[PDB]
């Protein structure tokens, strides 16, 4: 999937790498501040923060900081400190995400003339990657999959209404922009401005997205690259370890947190079914109470299952709520993932966290069918009959998501078609 | 668009990668449909050298050649005309642009996840310039039944039995997701007279084919008298269904739903397990599509639960208009 990098990331990058006769200045002059940096040793590192005003902004893949209200121009390292005062480690909702603003880029403020500033963007669709153009209704170019993008294609469809002093400059640059969003699998790379002044090219801004799934051909250049979370979400460490599982292998490990406390969790195999629980669990009224979104598929192994259940458990059993929590194992009809050795995965962990999950009040409630569902199912009768944890299992004859309505109270528990 | 009819009872092909199991499922498949001959002609596999390999044709053994290089393998089989890639997806871009070599090759299946969406864009370019069918990649593939079964689509013969995809009812569909287009043998089987045909496209953001090019198909195909669409949040394709409804160009009733309606509930963006269920604007999500899908005059059920109700429905109609 595309995944979007922070501004400081895509501007390392963009220093390092891109090719261009015009003369980028003030290159890898940003800092970093979070809630524990400490201001002298900041100073320490980036002295050019004392030598000319600045500019000071989330660094949170947060847009339209601008319109926000959240960018500090023309200011004194003391007026970049006292502007932080109220908003570092602030709870900031932007649109309907609510988050803390706690990483900050510090720049050279550059005076300009709003004549000065261009507007760039790059972005990919399938039939190519489309070029954006704007001096301040941009212009824009379609770039085939297999065509180059010269200095001199730039000044003929983009750069028609560009002051002609700057358009030497504005292609050069444009061109090896392109280049270097293709050289390292970007899939959209926005600039908003780009200021050419009479010394040349600043990057006053940027947002951008790469595919990560290019890592095996980029990562010389990309090194350890950073995919913050979206803003309005953390990252966990239980995200990055399955993460690891997902990379080691075909079989496909998926899992993002969305409330470490809700009481509802899904353990449900496939990236369809998977949303299809999810939907069924919002439109019954969970959205808040649901903890997870993730998904295993692809024939994963009897221990890959188990150390993808694990990190469910352990996660669940964190705190306790008072109505209990539910545990949704579900999926579709596999094709092929063997449902006898992914679910033994699961009953060995549930075996491993049976007096915790016995502690939270966990109900469990499982549907799958698929090679070996019926095997897959016993298994998981006999666990709860061992344990003592109240688990309701259900086959093919049982419509996928009927379990949903079960657990959350909405629907009988229909006995009369357990194991089927 | 592409070919109308990408498989049939004679369809042979050529597997790549050292899938024993997925193989010997196509040829149980094979059987029961009482096809004449196995559907798999050979397998490749670099990491071996050439050699025969056992499979069972009912009660009996047969041997499929396996070839170290793909040239040896297609001058072999001139009869093939498909491809099911089984490659990791470090080799996956390579061994299908190497397949588009062959002008023998019409449709390919490309099984992996995790191929980079730039590399799938080439393949993309190639196949439209051949006019080559790609299925994938990141999917199981698909499913014509009495014909033809790609790769581990439709399980073993328990499963192949229980949703009747020995014999084509008169129900087609697509869906991006594996998983459920099992799922949906099973609804359609119990509510219908069967599947004729199903697709799965696959999770990637730049699917080889899209639900539009197969809902072309199955309007096209006279055995198809109806057609279900299980779509997804992302991307604006579905959005190809009410435009060619509005065109007079599709005719046959469509069902279909969009999973997804969870992420307009969430308070941040979601990336859901197909690299191309994530709504970058407000038009992508499944709502949106759901609501301009039932404006249009497809058959939209209240939600997924509500699908197999739907599905009947349409289809009891069609009986009573002597339809099907
Ligand atoms: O603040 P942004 O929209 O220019 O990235
Ligand atoms: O038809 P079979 O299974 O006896 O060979
Ligand atoms: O495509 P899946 O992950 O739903 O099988
Ligand atoms: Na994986
Ligand atoms: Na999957």
């Amino acid at each position: 999937s595309a995944k979007a990098i922070s501004e400081q990331t895509g501007k390392e990058l963009l220093y390092k790498f891109i090719c261009t006769t015009s003369a980028i200045q003030n290159r890898f002059k940003y800092a970093r501040v979070t809630p524990d940096t400490d201001w002298a040793r900041l100073l320490q590192d980036h002295p050019w923060l004392l030598s000319q005003n600045l500019v000071v902004k989330p660094d949170q893949l947060i847009k339209r900081r601008g319109k926000l209200g959240l960018v500090g121009v023309n200011l004194t390292l003391d007026g970049v400190k006292s502007w932080l005062k109220p908003r570092l480690g602030q709870e900031a909702t932007v649109g309907k995400a609510t988050g803390f603003l706690k990483n900050f880029l510090i720049e050279p403020f550059v005076p300009h003339s709003q004549a000065e500033e261009f507007y760039v963007c790059i972005y990919a669709t399938r039939e190519g990657d489309y070029v954006l153009f704007h001096h301040e209704k941009a212009q824009k170019l379609l770039v085939g999959v297999d065509e180059k993008l010269n200095p001199e294609d730039i000044k003929k469809h983009l750069l028609v209404h560009a002051p002609e002093d700057k358009k030497e400059i504005l292609a050069s640059f444009i061109s090896g922009l392109f280049n270097f969003y293709e050289d390292l699998y970007f899939t959209y790379l926005e600039i908003n401005p780009l200021v050419v002044t009479k010394d040349g090219v600043y990057v006053l801004d940027l947002a951008a997205k790469v595919d990560a799934t290019a890592d095996y051909i980029c990562k010389v250049k990309w090194g350890d690259i950073e995919f913050p979370p979206p803003f309005g979400r953390e990252a966990y460490p239980e995200e990055a370890y399955i993460a690891d599982l997902d990379a080691k292998s075909g079989a496909s490990l998926k899992l993002t947190l969305l409330n470490p406390k809700g009481r509802i969790w899904t353990m449900v195999a496939g990236g369809g079914a998977s949303v299809v629980y999810s939907d069924t669990i919002c439109d019954l009224g969970g959205v808040n109470e649901l903890a997870n979104y993730g998904e295993y598929s692809g024939a994963p192994s009897e221990q890959q299952t188990y150390d993808y259940a694990k990190t469910i458990l352990s996660l669940m059993t964190r705190e306790k709520h008072p109505d209990g929590k539910i545990l949704i194992i579900g999926g579709s009809i596999a094709n092929f993932t063997n449902v006898a050795a992914t679910f033994k995965g699961i009953v060995r962990a549930i075996r491993d966290y049976q007096g915790p999950l016995k502690e939270h009040e966990v109900t469990i409630f499982v549907r799958r069918g698929g090679p070996n569902y019926q095997e897959g199912l016993r298994v998981m009768g006999e666990v709860g009959k061992t344990t003592g944890i109240p688990i309701h299992v259900f086959g093919t004859e049982t419509h996928m998501t009927a379990i949903v309505g079960m657990a959350l109270g909405h629907r009988p528990i229909p006995e009369n078609l357990y194991f089927q | 668009s592409k070919s109308t009819t990408l498989f049939s009872r004679h369809t042979k092909a050529i597997v790549w990668g050292m899938q024993t199991r997925a193989v010997q499922g196509m040829l149980d498949f094979d059987y029961v449909c009482s096809r004449d001959e196995p559907s798999v002609a050979a397998m490749v596999y670099p990491f071996t050298g050439d050699h025969k390999q056992k499979f069972y044709w009912g009660h009996k053994e047969i041997l499929i050649p396996v070839f170290k290089n793909m040239a040896d393998a297609m001058r072999k089989h001139p009869e093939v005309d498909v491809l099911i890639n089984f490659a990791s997806l470090r080799s996956a871009y390579d061994s299908t642009m190497e397949t588009m070599n062959y002008a023998q090759i019409r449709t390919i299946a490309i099984i992996a996840e995790g191929i980079p969406e730039a590399l799938t864009r080439k393949l993309i370019k190639k196949a439209d310039q051949k006019g080559v069918t790609i299925i994938g990649p990141a999917t199981v593939g698909g499913i014509k039944p009495g014909c033809f079964k790609i790769g581990n689509t439709g399980g073993m013969l328990d499963n192949i039995l229980a949703s009747k995809l020995y014999r084509p009812g008169s129900v087609a569909y697509v869906s991006r997701s594996g998983g459920m287009s099992n799922e949906l043998n099973n609804i359609i089987s119990r509510t219908t007279d069967g599947v004729y045909e199903g697709v799965a496209i696959g999770g990637d953001r730049y699917p080889g084919s899209t639900f539009m090019d197969h809902v072309l198909r199955y309007q096209d195909t006279p055995g198809v008298k109806m057609i279900v669409v299980l779509g997804e949040i992302g991307g604006t394709e579905e959005y190809k269904i009410c435009r060619g409804i509005k065109e007079g160009r599709l005719t046959k009733p469509i069902v279909c739903w969009c999973i997804g309606t969870c992420a307009t509930m969430f308070s941040s963006e979601v990336q859901f397990g197909h690299a191309g269920a994530c709504a970058n604007q407000a038009s992508e999500t499944a709502v949106a599509k759901n609501q301009a899908l039932k404006e249009a005059g497809v058959f939209v059920p209240r939600s997924f639960d509500e699908l197999g109700e739907i599905i009947q429905s349409v289809y009891e109609d069609l009986v009573a208009n002597g339809v099907i």
